[PDB]
């Protein structure tokens, strides 16, 4: 097969999805020192590094363990944790739960509210009955640990490590469970302490990625790049693209509908290593080129360059075909 | 090298309260959580609860929510322990440990302080009663002859017992001190031959330091 | 909830031997289990984490195994320094509980206990009291009794008993016995003795005297 029916003009131009947030992608952001993903992330082998599945679904874990800190249990920060490597129902991977963020954890306490964290909504319910433990929904930062429960640290390497959720607002009563479950929408949003957007969330060294990750570095000018989504953040909920308060940019390493088509058939005789799957994107004023990799890794010939690429301006995508990663990829603004 | 250092022993009076220091040394103080175990004498372990290093967010067994409390001081790379309102149950050894899960260890308490053993009782300094133990009169002697030296009614611990100053080690045993009330009991044996009892001199040797007291009691026959 | 129970409470063993010892958890921990070696007098050290992994430094001859409730620390021919105290742990859920531990004595052969019964010294007596005192001096096995008669009747009350740890040289046990009256109660009665049983005698063992002599 030919994969560039994989990229098509609604992809970048309003329809498509970033691969991480879900959010509607509206620029290129390029990474000069390179970065990696396995998270919802395919390459043209048919094949994932990761834990999760094409799809925006529910996070969902069976036999973790719930614990609340403080002397009282009423409007208090609730600790889930499990150990990577016990999603036993995940059967593409048993690190996390399908669906899980690949983002280190960001720790936290009391009043404080963690900065740049994953964060979504659910809470804890009964393993041997499936009931909720209806106190204990709220806004959960989630991401992988070491040292927890006692002293959770970030850490972006997936074995021996812990996934956490943590409730960034007090739940209306703390419980202490063992074997608890853990469920969260995998709808997730940016964690920010006020009204002010931060940096792109997550940064390259935010990253958790499993044994055998490929990573992606330049080659040449050819630099490689993460699709920009403007995702919520929970300091000021109702900010959207062009706020006020700054506008929230997410950043995943595929559009989805990249990441679906990779996982429904195999590429391998499309492309070798060495060679970008080229489209050229046309803008109003000028063109540029993508380049897809064999490891489902996207680059530009941005060079040294970190300035978001803004796309309200593209008007449709063309397929190039097989192209030496030797030559630098073409941009002209 | 990596260690845990606790405070010293303190002895404190029912209702009174106790602060436990606990320093960290040879690592990043707030990358690792504390955790905090305690024993009661002849007893087992205990767990209380951790403190977070990084957020000083402190998570607490629910038997010890009441009246303990875990703080740390950053600056100083130590962890607290404070306890209110003392119980005669409170009475224990109290180790300060390091929790390590991740990078294929764990979850596992690695590094333990020494202890700090806090000691819970209402008695007043009192000077010990020495006597000394020799067999009753009509007591027929065998190739070796045990004398005793007798310890009664002193606090706190602890009291040293030796034998002509010292020069009798072999054959002695100086039992572990017990309660009679709130004071305590100790006891001492020596064993000798019966050609050198009474022939030769027999004292015991027993000092207090709290009260400053060294008493020395000849066993003579009856 | 989940509660832990070690066994057995404690086992005399000799180096060379092979050793198995067993934490039962009552719910399932999910290998999420700690032993910890405790020496008296100190704090503990890390053996095994997660069930079945040697902690860093700790020798060969340890191992740990188990699943679900069941879980089981071995330690292949005992060398002289494995001799103490040993604790299972879990770390599934708060609170993290501990068992009731397991210590490893060393073994030996059976010693006769050396008695000697010490009447009220003549100083104590003038100052109001009168203790009798019993030692029961090097005897092993670790378990006996002693009871207190006073013209044939046995005192209950009014007696403190002290107990050695193992002797760091021979092995053996002693026990230290004090039978505290008030002076009158004393001279009220003649014949005091001290009786033992143990595994070595099968008569008690007996020291007696009469205040009268």
């Amino acid at each position: 097969i030919s994969p560039a029916d994989l990229l098509t003009t609604p992809v970048l131009t309003g329809v498509g999805t970033d691969n991480r947030w879900n959010g509607e992608i509206v620029g290129l952001q390029p990474v000069p020192g390179g970065f990696s993903t396995c998270n919802r992330h395919w390459n043209l082998n048919g094949s994932t590094f990761g834990w999760s599945s094409p799809r925006f679904a529910a996070i969902d874990h069976d036999r973790g363990n719930a614990s609340y800190p403080g002397s009282s249990s009423s409007n208090v920060l609730e600790l889930w944790y499990a150990s990577a490597g016990s999603a036993a129902d995940n059967p593409i991977s048993q690190i996390a739960p399908d669906g899980f963020p690949d983002m280190s954890f960001v720790p936290f306490s009391g009043t404080t509210v963690p900065t740049a964290g994953w964060v979504g909504f659910g809470g804890i319910w009964n393993s041997s009955n499936g009931a909720p433990f209806v106190t204990t929904v709220q806004a959960y930062e989630l991401g992988f640990a070491t040292g927890a429960p006692s002293n959770p640290q970030p850490t972006t390497t997936t074995s021996g490590a812990q996934i956490v959720a943590k409730s960034i607002y007090g739940v209306a009563t703390g419980i202490n469970q063992a074997t608890a479950g853990l469920f969260v929408m995998a709808s997730g949003v940016i964690s920010t302490p006020n009204s002010s957007a931060i940096t792109y969330t997550p940064q390259p060294n935010r990253i958790v990625n499993a044994p055998g990750t490929p990573a992606a570095a330049p080659i040449g000018k050819n630099t490689p790049i993460m699709f920009a989504s403007v995702v919520r953040r929970t300091g000021d909920i109702n900010a959207e693209a062009g706020s006020t308060n700054g506008t929230q940019y997410g950043a995943g390493s595929q559009p989805l509908p990249v990441t679906v088509g990779l996982s429904l058939n195999n590429y391998s005789s499309a492309l070798m290593p060495g060679q970008f799957f080229v489209w050229q994107l046309n803008f109003a004023s000028g063109f540029m080129e993508l380049g897809l990799s064999v490891d489902g890794y996207f680059y530009a010939g941005t060079g040294a360059s970190a300035t978001l690429i803004d796309l309200s301006e593209l008007v449709d995508i063309r397929p190039v075909g097989p192209r030496p990663s030797t030559s630098t990829l073409v941009y002209n603004l | 090298q990596i260690q845990l250092v606790q405070s010293g022993p303190e002895l404190k009076k029912p209702g009174e309260t106790v602060k436990i220091s606990c320093k960290a040394s040879g690592y990043t103080f707030t990358k690792y959580g504390l955790n905090w175990v305690r024993q009661a004498p002849g007893k087992g372990l205990k767990w209380m609860g951790w403190i977070d290093t990084y957020t000083g967010e402190p998570t607490y067994a629910d038997d010890f929510k009441g009246r303990f409390a875990f703080s740390l001081e950053t600056s100083a790379n130590t962890a607290y322990l404070q306890i209110n309102y003392l119980k005669d149950e409170d009475m224990a050894t109290y180790f300060c440990t390091r929790y390590d899960y991740g990078e294929g260890s764990g979850p596992q308490f690695t590094y333990w302080g020494q202890g700090t053993l806090v000691t819970v009782s209402a008695a007043k300094t009192t000077p010990p009663s020495v006597y000394p133990l020799a067999p009753g009169s009509a007591a027929q002697t065998n190739s070796m002859v045990t004398l005793g030296c007798l310890v009664k009614g002193y606090f706190p611990e602890p009291v040293t017992v030796t034998w002509n100053s010292g020069s009798l080690s072999s054959g002695v045993h100086t039992f572990p001190a017990v309660l009679q009330s709130d004071l305590y009991t100790l006891s001492s044996s020596v064993t000798v031959p019966s050609s050198t009892w009474p022939s030769e001199t027999v004292t015991c040797n027993v000092a207090h330091p709290a009260s400053s007291t060294k008493v020395d009691k000849k066993i003579v026959p009856r | 909830e989940l509660v832990m129970t070690q066994t057995p409470a404690s086992l005399s063993v000799s180096v060379g031997e092979t050793v198995t010892i067993t934490c039962r958890a009552s719910d399932n921990i999910y290998s999420n289990l700690a032993w910890y070696q405790q020496k008296q007098g100190k704090s503990p050290q890390l053996l095994v984490f997660a069930a079945t992994n040697l902690a860093d430094g700790v020798p060969s001859r340890f191992s740990g195994s188990g699943s679900g409730t069941q879980y089981s620390l071995k330690i292949n021919s005992l060398q002289s320094e494995d001799f103490g105290n040993y604790y299972c742990q879990h770390f599934w859920g708060i609170p993290w509980t501990f068992g009731g531990g397991t210590k490893l004595e060393l073994k030996r052969a059976d010693a006769a206990p050396t008695v000697s019964i010490f009447p009220p010294s003549s100083e104590q007596l003038t100052s109001g009291g009168a203790s009798v005192v019993c030692f029961l001096n090097n005897f092993y096995p670790k378990d006996i009794n002693v009871k207190w008669k006073i013209d044939g009747s046995e005192r209950q009350n009014g007696v403190l008993n002290s107990w050695t740890d193992q002797d760091s040289k021979d092995s053996t046990y002693s026990m230290s016995s004090t039978l505290t009256l008030t002076k009158d109660e004393y001279e009220r009665h003649n014949s005091y003795t001290c009786e033992a049983t143990h595994k070595t005698s099968t008569s008690p063992i007996v020291k007696s005297f009469n205040r009268n002599e």
